[PDB]
RNA sequence: GGGCUCUGUGGCGCAAUGGAUAGCGCAUUGGACUUCUAGUGACGAAUAGAGCAAUUCAAAGGUUGUGGGUUCGAAUCCCACCAGAGUCGG
């Protein structure tokens, strides 16, 4: 799988985490082929030392920000809030509140997918 | 009662020996063979009850039959010339061998039940040992093999025709334990015990090339549906098989055909009419009748041995499941392991002495200490 | 200007009055911890006292709602006094209720009289037929829940850390005063939820009529959160159909609020 | 070495091994990047099939994912052909995402499309009012492969010796490949400790993401049965001196055994104890796991009220 | 300076008997299911109000008995017991002892039975209230607040509950066809198998009651109770969960008891219990 | 084996009364779930499981230890017996 070029995109943006690039392409397998997205880029983010993916679940909607994270890698919730003012710059609209998709990857790569908004989400209906 | 037959060309003598009866044979003038065997003129053979005998000849003869037998007729139909042929062919392949410095035709005889699969066997060797050859006679028949005792599988080196009376002569035959009558007890050991035959069979190859040219003649047993399919297929691979001989059955020549390999010369050939179906019962009485020439001779010529094997003095298993000496253990078989070096009959079991008594066609001791318990009683 | 005491650290409301009064005017709802004085056998419903969360009883007294006490002792100066009184108080109390008891038989007599004299009557036919033929323990006493007697109780101060308030200093507490006192202004209803695996319970309203939207699990802005913690709470979560909420105050002052989700 | 019994394997995979009877055949796996993958046909699905091992990168239990779409079935089925039937999107990015190497390698905008309108003349049945289907060549690879769990790898390597690990061309030993993953994973011996003991009980074990735990243990596997034990894994002394690497709070206990009981599984803790005559030197060796001992508790609800009879089963 | 804390209702005589003429059926806790968003005009709103206008008067409510069915009690804090003085009723064959020809209690028995009206407590010839009896019993060198909140619970759904006396006690794995592969080298210790020896660190948490189902209410022999049920050790939520080391401790201790944890989160209780498990392997399947 | 005190109500823990309707909780059965989960299915797919402010509602359940007495009327007051617990003493 290495000669995809998505993965050679990822590992151009040169942050030097091969196991973080490699669930990030896990990530981006999981969504192009099996789930059937399009538009699905890879973005990196400098500033905090991540690697997210850009992507369009159905075409003709907002962009989704899913940034992978292996299961090792632990989270306080100042990167949290990181993570969500730079997703909000990233994909551009600040009117939608700030979002992002964790997907976290264990080794034998099965993937678990949880929506981290900015703050009060009715849970089922609203 | 005696009834002289005259037989044109390219006819045979078929007739069964009545129950309880014996019958003599003698060819008068011209020559005869039995299943490849020359006759000898004016010398008598006596066939026991349930006898059944093709005396076939090329060139015309008289015979004459001295008891009852239940059927006795001349057939004109009969496929000798396929037989000849095949075994023409096959004189072909070892001539060639011998010239180019190769290994002679392996060649196995596949069919259902009661179609003259042994007697092909036995034509086929007697055929090449009268043409000077060695061939080794292979047996995969663990219910009918004519090598060993019922529930083995064996391997016998050819040096001479088979007699009328007796069939071949079993000098160091080559036997291993599979101790039931039917590959479907244990499938995966039929196997492992036909690999095993295939590489002792190579072994003995490399060092006698007389052996080598001659090839070998493989007999198997009458299962060819599923399992016993595989079974042919497994035995035809293992011992890497130039020529199948299909009897009587289209479906199964059709089915080795496509799933052997294309080098693997296939032939389908008629069996005999003279070929008679066996029952259930008869075929029990030829197993005793084997195990019994096993410790008695032909015609009750050895004295086996009675005596007692203390418990302490062996070691049983059943195929590896140690086995505590008891007297469930009464009429089984044994085989002695060094291969087998014999077969034992326990007829009795003392558990306060801790010993069993046995027959045995040599004298105390065992020769060896590991014995495995057949499936198969003899009384 | 209700009145909490607090003793060894927990707070306790006895009175009625006082749980209205707090529920319906400043949305604090505590735990009934008591039995009941109707069905003393049973953990289904629950009476006085009213257990208050240490935060709840902070932000009370901060906001100027109730006035934090410490449990008071015995005066043992005035004591020969209320034993003249409860003597009296018992007498008065025991030679009254003789009136109730007895006009309430004569009630009962006149009504049901002429089932009574029928009875009678009938069995004075019968015997006609035949010879032809021939206080305490019943004086009421009430087990009070709320000392029936004033004292004065010193105030205490809850801005420092003592014997009978062991709270103020500690960082745990810090932490769940502010995250509580933030939610409490934003108008919801807060609860304990440890069978929930987090912090608090975030009602819409009232929690007697209306279900919890979030659960709220306080954080330290730098604390290491576990991954398999917050897979955990998402799942259990989804399985009762509430939000995940964290919580964490910043160094400003404001609170940062989060809500984690399902996705796929 | 003290690696397996019957059949035993070296650490390196060179020479014989005095083997003359049903030879088997060793599996090969290489570690791309912190990850083993085995690509071989039959050794996918039988490391699937035998002991269910591994799990496959695009399908969701199995190693059963396919190019063709469960939707385009549905409109021909009739007719007698293969597998491939695409639409033309995918295919639109098969174009492309071999197109653009084609302008990697080298050469202008003279002829990258003109080798692939040619190219559209080791296949696939793209199908295009009518629906036509013209047999398309493939342009870029799109072959499958198993991963495994660097827990099981090791299982089979050191306690089963039928897998062997590659790195550069180079297969690699057995303390070797115990040093490197306990590098990548800090937490390699304690989870192996525990896959090893419940796997060597008959138990099929798989990783309890989903459900926040470490393992989750099967009878016979995913599709005969389902999971009856989650299992939560530590480390622990013969004193007891040691930092568990999640600490346990109740309020985590509470919320595991919730969705356990949900799922209807046994919430198991799994405590490992060696001595406190243990050395950092003597354990990074494999045989250590003989001077360690296990031990399990299951951790469960007592509800109050529905405990004070003792049968009422009529 | 000093707060007034004015307290108490005093029941007046046409009060008590009101209140001895009750029912018995508990009202019912929410009057249907529960709402979602609490965005409405008046279905909202008045089933609040009945809700909550049924709870003021659920808990405006007084325990009135008979002065006869009133076991007149002592509370004699120096030796640390309530002494009865009257002879007990029926709950003398699972609560007391006797001791110097009286009968006596523990604190939390005593509370326990003056809630459920069975006792009728005094301190210096004044009558306790419930106020100031849980002032009084339960410091914490007599019983903390955790543990008779435990105590209670169980003891309201008919346990007996004792205090303890610490002397109270095609799936092939490989090719080859072989069986039982036995690849095991880690042996599997038990709990209290190296426990006598961990008791050197007597402190934290500890057993404290004796548990005894609602069955053997009616045969219980007071003199020759038997093995109990099971043995309760008491926490708060926040507390942290016992490690390895008082769990064999704690599980050497209780025997062959099974041992239970009670946690208390801010008056909620929540029992767990920790049990040893080995599965014999599988079978050959 | 003796003296004294206490107890006996639905399968279980228990209420009730001047003496004037025999019901609360747990367990059981049955619904609703504004429910959740588990299987190999790309047009709401038959089946069990779990439910602790994702919980909520109902029905059914009687040798009031036995006999006797007063009473218009007895779970209720008294007597004797039967069974059990504690205590004292031999
Ligand atoms: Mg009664
Ligand atoms: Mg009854
Ligand atoms: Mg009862
Ligand atoms: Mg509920
Ligand atoms: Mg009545
Ligand atoms: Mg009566």
């Amino acid at each position: 799988m290495g000669t995809h070029p998505k993965y050679l995109e990822m590992m151009e943006l040169d942050i030097g985490d091969a196991t973080q690039v490699y669930v990030a392409f896990l990530v981006y397998l999981d969504l192009m082929e099996s789930k059937s997205w399009h538009e699905v880029n890879c973005v990196g983010l400098p500033e905090l030392q991540l690697i997210c993916l850009v992507g369009t679940e159905i075409e003709g909607e907002g962009l989704q920000t899913v940034v992978p994270t292996p299961i090792t890698a632990s989270l306080s919730h100042n990167r949290i809030r990181e993570i969500l003012k730079a997703s909000r710059k990233l994909q551009g609209d600040p009117d939608l509140p700030m979002s992002f998709t964790l997907a976290i990857v264990e080794s034998d790569s099965t993937i678990v997918y949880y929506k981290l908004t900015d703050g009060f989400m009715l849970p089922d209906p609203q | 009662p005696t009834t002289k037959f005259e037989l044109e060309r390219e006819t045979e003598l078929r007739f069964e020996v009545e129950a309880s009866q014996s019958v003599q044979l003698e060819l008068l003038t011209g020559m005869a063979e039995i299943f490849g065997t020359e006759l000898t003129r004016n010398k008598k053979f006596t066939f026991d009850a349930g006898a059944k005998v093709a005396v076939f000849t090329w060139h015309g003869c008289s015979v004459q039959l001295s008891g009852r037998t239940e059927v006795a007729y001349v057939s004109k139909d009969t496929p000798m010339l396929l037989y000849l042929n095949t075994h023409t062919a096959l004189e072909q392949m070892r001539r060639q061998a011998e010239k180019e410095e190769e290994r002679g035709p392996r060649v196995m005889v596949v069919g259902p039940t009661d179609v003259g699969k042994s007697t092909v066997c036995r034509l086929l060797l007697n055929y090449a040992v009268r043409l000077g050859r060695r061939p080794t006679y292979v047996e995969l028949d663990v219910g009918q093999g004519s090598v060993s005792i019922p529930g083995t599988m064996g391997a016998l080196y050819i040096e001479r025709p088979a007699d009328v009376e007796e069939g071949f002569s079993i000098q160091a035959p080559l036997v291993y334990h599979f101790g039931s009558t039917t590959p479907g007890t244990n499938i995966k050991l039929y196997n492992k015990i036909t690999s095993r035959l295939a590489d002792v069979f190579n072994q003995r190859c490399e060092v006698n090339r007389r052996a080598s040219v001659s090839g070998c003649v493989i007999n198997t047993c009458g299962w060819v549906k599923g399992s016993g399919y595989q079974a042919l297929v497994h035995a035809a691979s293992a011992f890497e098989v130039d020529v199948v001989v299909v009897l009587d059955q289209e479906r199964l020549y059709n089915e080795l055909k496509r799933d052997l390999p294309h080098f693997v010369r296939t032939v389908l050939l008629p069996k005999s009419g003279g070929v008679v179906e066996r029952s259930k019962d008869f075929r029990r009485e030829c197993r005793d009748e084997r195990i019994r020439e096993y410790f008695y001779g032909f015609r009750g010529c050895f004295y086996p041995h009675a005596f007692n094997v203390k418990f302490s003095d062996v070691k049983i298993y059943k195929v590896l499941v140690p086995v505590t000496p008891g007297r469930d253990m009464v009429h089984h078989l044994l085989s002695v392991s060094t291969s087998v070096a014999g077969f034992i009959v326990v007829t009795s079991v003392d558990l306060e002495h801790q010993v069993f008594t046995v027959l045995s066609p040599a004298p105390r001791p065992l020769p060896k200490n590991f014995l495995l318990i057949m499936d198969i009683r003899f009384m | 200007m209700l009145v909490v005491e607090v003793a060894n650290g927990r707070s306790l409301v006895w009175g009625a009055e006082a749980v209205q009064a707090l529920r319906e005017r400043l949305g604090v709802g505590g735990r009934t911890v008591g039995a009941l004085p109707r069905g003393p056998r049973q953990n289904s419903r629950l009476g006085l006292p009213l257990l208050l969360m240490p935060e709840e009883a902070r932000l009370l007294a901060e906001i100027g709602a109730v006035t934090l006490v410490s449990a008071p002792r015995p005066d043992s100066r005035h004591h020969s006094l209320a034993l003249t009184s409860f003597k009296r108080q018992q007498e008065e109390s025991f030679q009254e209720q003789s009136a109730l008891a007895a006009e309430a038989r004569e009630t009962r007599r006149q009504e049901l009289l002429e089932k009574i004299t029928e009875g009678q009557a009938a069995k004075k036919q019968k015997l006609e037929q035949a010879s032809g033929a021939s206080p305490r323990s019943a004086l009421l006493v009430q087990l009070a829940t709320a000392r029936p007697r004033p004292v004065k109780a010193r105030p205490l101060d809850w801005r420092v850390q003592s014997k009978d308030w062991p709270h103020a200093g500690r960082p745990a507490h810090e932490l769940r005063y502010s995250i509580y006192r933030d939610l409490w202004e934003r108008g919801f209803f807060l609860s304990a939820a440890g069978k929930f695996g987090g912090d608090f319970l975030v009602y819409p309203g009232d929690p007697l009529r209306f279900a919890a939207h979030y659960i709220a699990q306080c954080w330290a802005p730098e604390d290491t959160i576990p991954l398999q913690d917050l897979v955990a709470a998402g799942r259990l979560g989804t399985s009762v159909r509430k939000t995940l909420l964290l919580c964490s105050p910043q160094p400003d002052g404001k609170v940062v609020y989060t809500s984690l989700q399902w996705a796929s | 070495r003290v690696y397996e019994t019957y059949e035993s394997p070296l650490p390196i995979p060179f020479g014989q091994d005095h083997g003359p009877l049903k030879e088997f055949k060793i599996f090969r796996a290489e570690m791309i990047n912190n990850n083993v993958i085995v690509r071989n046909a039959e050794d996918i699905e039988q490391l699937y099939g035998k002991g269910y091992f591994g799990k496959g990168i695009l399908s969701r239990s199995r190693p059963s994912f396919t190019i063709s779409d469960p939707k385009l079935v549905a409109k021909w089925k009739d007719m007698k052909t293969n597998m491939p039937i695409i639409t033309s999107k995918r295919y639109q990015h098969s174009v492309e995402w071999a197109a653009e190497l084609m302008r990697r390698q080298g050469q202008d905008e003279s002829t990258v499309r003109r080798i692939l309108k040619d190219y559209t003349k080791e296949y696939v049945l793209v199908e295009e009012q009518r629906n036509r289907l013209i047999c398309r060549r493939n342009p870029y690879r799109i072959f499958e492969y198993l991963q495994l769990s660097l827990e099981e790898a090791f299982f089979l390597v050191y306690a089963l010796g039928c897998l062997s690990i590659y790195y550069e061309k180079e297969p690699l030993t057995i303390v070797k490949l115990w040093k490197a993953f306990t590098v990548v994973q800090p937490t390699f011996r304690t989870t192996y400790m525990a896959y090893h003991y419940f796997r060597s009980k008959g138990w099929v074990p798989k990783v309890g993401l989903k459900y926040g735990t470490d393992l989750l243990l099967y009878r016979k596997g995913p599709p005969f049965y389902a999971a009856s034990y989650s299992v939560i894994i530590e480390l622990v002394d013969d004193h007891f001196e040691g930092s568990l690497r999640r600490p346990l709070s109740w309020k985590s206990l509470a919320a595991l055994s919730r969705v356990s009981v949900n799922v209807s599984k046994e919430l198991m803790l799994c405590y490992l104890i060696k001595p406190s005559t243990m050395t950092d030197k003597e354990m990074e060796s494999p045989e250590c796991m003989k001077r360690i001992k296990v031990q399990e508790v299951i951790l469960s609800r007592w509800v109050s009220s529905r405990e004070r009879s003792d049968q009422d089963d009529l | 300076a000093a707060v007034e804390v004015p307290a108490g209702r005093v029941l007046s005589a046409r009060e008590l008997f009101a209140a001895r003429s009750r029912s018995q059926k508990l009202p019912q806790r929410s009057h249907g299911p529960k709402d979602f968003l609490p965005d409405g005009s008046a279905a909202q709103a008045e089933r609040l109000r009945r809700c909550r206008e049924e709870l003021w008067q659920l808990l405006a409510e007084q325990r009135v008995e008979r002065l006869g069915s009133l076991v007149a009690a002592e509370w004699r804090p120096e030796e640390g017991f309530v002494e009865l003085k009257s002879p007990a009723g029926k709950f003398w064959q699972t609560m007391g002892f006797s001791e110097q020809g009286r009968q006596r209690l523990h604190p939390e028995e005593a509370l326990y039975l003056l809630e459920c009206g069975s006792i009728h407590l005094f301190h210096q010839d004044l009558p306790l209230s419930i106020q100031e009896a849980y002032q009084l019993l339960l410091t914490d060198h007599t019983v903390t607040f955790l543990q008779y909140q435990v105590f209670s619970h169980l003891k309201r759904l008919g346990y007996v509950v004792r205090r303890f006396q610490p002397s109270s006690v095609p799936g092939q794995a490989s090719s080859p066809a072989v069986v039982l592969q036995h690849i095991s080298v880690l042996q599997t210790t038990h709990l209290p198998d190296g426990g006598a020896r961990l008791l050197e660190k007597s402190g934290g948490l500890e057993i404290i009651f004796d548990v005894y189902q609602a069955d053997a209410v009616a045969t219980f022999r007071k003199n020759n109770p038997g093995k109990p049920y099971a043995r309760m050790c008491i926490s708060g939520f926040d507390e942290p969960v016992p490690d390895l080391c008082s769990l064999k401790r704690l599980s050497y201790q209780s025997g062959d008891v099974p041992l239970i944890f009670a946690l208390v989160d801010h008056g909620d209780i929540s029992f767990y219990s920790f049990r040893d498990f080995t599965l014999p392997q599988d079978v050959g399947h």
